[PDB]
RNA sequence: GAGAGACGGCUACUAAGUCUAAGGAUUGCAGCAGGGGCGAAACUUGACCUAUGGAUUUUAUCUGAGGCAGUUAUGGGAAGUAAUAUAUUGUUUCAUAUUGUAAAAGUAUAUGAGGUGAUUAAUUGGAGGGCAAAUCAAGUGCCAGCAGCCGCGGUAAUACUUG
RNA sequence: ACCAGGUUGAUUCUGCCUGACGUAGACGCUAUUCCCUAAGAUUAACCCAUGCAUGUUUUUGAUAUGGAAAAAUGGACUGCUCA
């Protein structure tokens, strides 16, 4: 008396969206170069850390 | 394994602190390297000689203050981070190993190629130089070299030019 | 292993033959006679790597069988003889 | 573009092989390595002998540097040339496979005679 | 047993206090070639029986989903657990499977009961893919 | 036979076989390739004496010892996927000479064209604490599920499913 | 030459579990170069189709201008595996 019929009722059952084509990302030194000179204007060395990065 | 395929630098002890990855970006950023990894190669052997820095200080052999200690200084000095000392006198032996111990990361560090050019009128900022060396456009006295972390002794340094044949001269 | 041994390998080979310890295998294992196994040398390596006569091991039967070689006043044509101490 | 300049290191004479040896120089400006053609006739001029006694091997670049080495032996004559140097060093100046010479060997080997008595005993059957 | 020329009674002394060592003991008796469960590998392979669901403990209410396979190896029958949603839908009788351990030393972690292994591979097709939908089941 | 209790030498028994005109005859891949079984688990039924060696003088005889190439995320190195301010310049994916090779590759030196970094040129895992990073949004309501340990899910879930 | 989370209404200890880090094998997803280095050991020292890995030498000279046999010399080294 255990039921199985349930299996997979919550995924089939969310209705799906498409995805959103985005830019090619930039990789290698240029990918750590963009994420240091972001940091630095806003002052993320100075304040320890301290602050909330993904900020939305 | 096998001694041509050993690995030379492991993976940090603590993964996650706040108060050690913003000290090492600064120096990402600052020199223009590409990697964490190729960060952990120069500070290793950083490590070694301050190894053997402190067991010359202790050793009571009469012979081991005249022959391996001067075999120390020097090479540094062929590679230039040590400035240069009289090694005939024995109380300036003594102020070398001392002198070693005040070093850091970024006296390896700045005795690079790629750095050494920027520093030099010949790039505008160290990432010029980085796209500048891999193209072949930068020569040394005879030698047309491909690899920016190259370390630059201490006599082949103020022969650094223009390689003479190439289209970033006129030619 | 019921008899010699014939095969002679260069990573055991005698340090002061001077040899490179590079792509090589094999080296050469001398003949008996009348010196020891330390004072002695294989003949192929002194016309190759000592003195410099020869570049591979047809030049190395040219100049033994023209039949100028002389040691100790005596004319040889074999490429495995040895060499010893103090002869000349 | 070809240039081409030669200079003479370590010059050394052999009397037994009855040769000369020499390091030569090459300062390959604004050219690649030079083909072998024309250094071959440029040691004819300074050195008077012909053009066919002399060989030169291994003509290696340094990387980068604009510049090889190679090697020049020369004789005087054209039939020792043959006899001193190896086979196929001389066929580039100027056989059967492998898998058949180990079949006819192994049937060589086999037989206690002539063809004659091979063909005999077929005679009788 | 302090002394200069007492080497002889204190390594005697000191093998017997080792072999209370909870660890040291299972390597002198040679436990796991004696009493594995699924030998000595990191997978293994099996044919499906039964596609049953276990309830978990207290104070927890769900329902989770096994099933009982059958060894090739050994012989044995045993139970996995599928780590999926919506993964035993692919899953037909008669069939084979790939087995993966928990990695909780041969215990068992979560709130289920008594079972240490969980099903990967479904006829050479990468369930964590399949989920993904990467892949489609033939 | 100088040296074998030898197995690419011989004799017998035991376990497995194969050919036949039925009287008899015959085989040992823990040698190199290759197939079968077993398993969670491991490559070309390829060319050659160039270099190092052995066979009683080894410059032309033999050498699946030993070199030279093909298949594979087994690991370690030198590097790429941009730089200066839309624009300028110019790294790889293309080809060709010479050097080289036992003969063929490949590397190095030089030379050709075409014009693109939303491109031929970046993925894997995670976002409550340990432990760096969202009380962002939409669905489901002790169900479906997640979690090494502590623990979330009862119509406002930063702890499941998608974006 | 470095420690963190978990027993209670709250506190201090003993004690164990877990996280963080190495070394050999297998597996999932994704891959542009070049040089170096490796690949049926773990279970089965289980069975093998086919092809190939040990012959040289005027010492004499086959009714035979250069090869039949006989003599001589080595096949006991080298290579493979770990019962
Ligand atoms: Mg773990
Ligand atoms: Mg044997
Ligand atoms: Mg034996
Ligand atoms: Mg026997
Ligand atoms: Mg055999
Ligand atoms: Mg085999
Ligand atoms: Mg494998
Ligand atoms: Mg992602
Ligand atoms: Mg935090
Ligand atoms: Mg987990
Ligand atoms: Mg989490
Ligand atoms: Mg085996
Ligand atoms: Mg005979
Ligand atoms: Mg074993
Ligand atoms: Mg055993």
């Amino acid at each position: 008396q255990i039921n199985i019929k349930k299996a997979g009722k919550v995924k089939n059952q969310t209705p799906k969206v498409a995805k959103q084509e985005k830019q090619r990302a930039k990789t290698g030194r240029c990918a750590n170069r963009r994420k240091y000179e972001a940091r630095l204007e806003m002052g993320y060395f100075e304040c320890n850390g301290k602050m909330k990065l993904n900020l939305k | 394994a096998n001694q041509f395929s050993k690995r030379l630098v492991h993976k940090p002890r603590n993964p996650f602190e706040k108060d050690r990855l913003i000290k090492e970006m600064q120096i990402v950023g600052k020199f223009g390297l590409k990697n964490k990894h190729e960060l952990r190669l120069v500070e290793k052997n950083f490590s070694n000689d301050k190894k053997e820095a402190r067991l010359l200080l202790t050793s009571n052999k009469v012979e081991d203050i005249s022959i391996n200690s001067r075999n120390l200084l020097d090479k540094l000095c062929t590679a230039g981070i040590l400035n240069g000392i009289d090694l005939t006198s024995k109380e300036e032996i003594l102020n070398g190993l001392n002198s070693i111990l005040d070093l850091t990361i970024d006296s390896y560090l700045e005795r690079t190629l790629q750095y050494k050019v920027y520093s030099s009128g010949l790039a505008k900022s160290v990432h010029h130089s980085r796209w500048l060396i891999t193209k072949g456009q930068i020569s040394i006295q005879g030698v047309v070299i491909k690899r920016p972390n190259y370390v630059v002794k201490a006599e082949e340094e103020a022969f650094i030019e223009l390689t003479p044949y190439s289209w970033s001269n006129n030619t | 292993t019921g008899g010699p041994r014939k095969h002679l390998n260069r990573k055991v080979a005698p340090t002061s033959w001077k040899l490179d310890k590079s792509i090589g295998t094999y080296a050469i294992r001398p003949h008996s006679g009348p010196h020891k196994k330390d004072l002695c040398i294989p003949l192929a390596y002194v016309l190759e790597k000592f003195l410099e006569y020869a570049n591979n091991r047809k030049e190395i039967q040219i100049i033994l069988k023209s039949k100028n070689i002389k040691i100790n006043g005596k004319i040889i044509e074999k490429r495995k003889y040895p060499v010893g101490f103090g002869d000349v | 573009a070809a240039n081409c300049e030669l200079e003479i290191l370590l010059q050394k004479s052999n009397s037994l092989l009855s040769r000369k040896e020499l390091s030569l120089k090459i300062h390959h400006e604004e050219s690649p390595v030079p083909q072998k053609k024309v250094i071959t006739d440029k040691l004819s001029k300074l050195f008077q002998t012909k053009n066919d006694n002399i060989v030169v091997y291994d003509i290696t670049n340094t990387p980068g540097t604009h510049t090889s080495i190679g090697r020049v032996n020369i004789y005087s004559n054209q039939d020792d040339m043959k006899r001193v140097e190896k086979s196929y060093m001389v066929a580039r100046k100027t056989r059967k496979p492998r898998r058949t010479r180990k079949d006819e060997r192994k049937k060589a080997y086999k037989r206690f005679g002539t063809v004659k008595r091979a063909m005999k005993k077929a005679e009788r059957k | 047993m302090n002394g200069l020329f007492a080497a002889n009674d204190l390594i005697k002394s000191r093998k017997v206090k080792r072999r209370s060592d909870p660890y040291y003991r299972k390597k002198i008796l040679g436990t796991k070639y004696k009493h594995s469960k699924i030998g000595n590998g990191p997978q293994a392979k099996g044919i499906v029986l039964e596609k049953t669901g276990v309830e978990a403990k207290q104070p927890n209410s769900a329902v989770r989903k096994i099933v009982k396979i059958q060894l090739i190896k050994t012989g044995k029958k045993i139970s996995a657990f599928v780590p999926h949603d919506g993964s035993l839908n692919y899953i037909e009788l008669n069939d084979e499977v790939v087995v993966e351990g928990f990695g909780k030393k041969g215990h068992s972690c979560g709130d289920i009961p008594g079972i240490s292994y969980k099903v990967v591979k479904v006829q050479n097709v990468s369930l964590l893919a399949l989920f993904k939908g990467k892949k489609e089941k033939p």
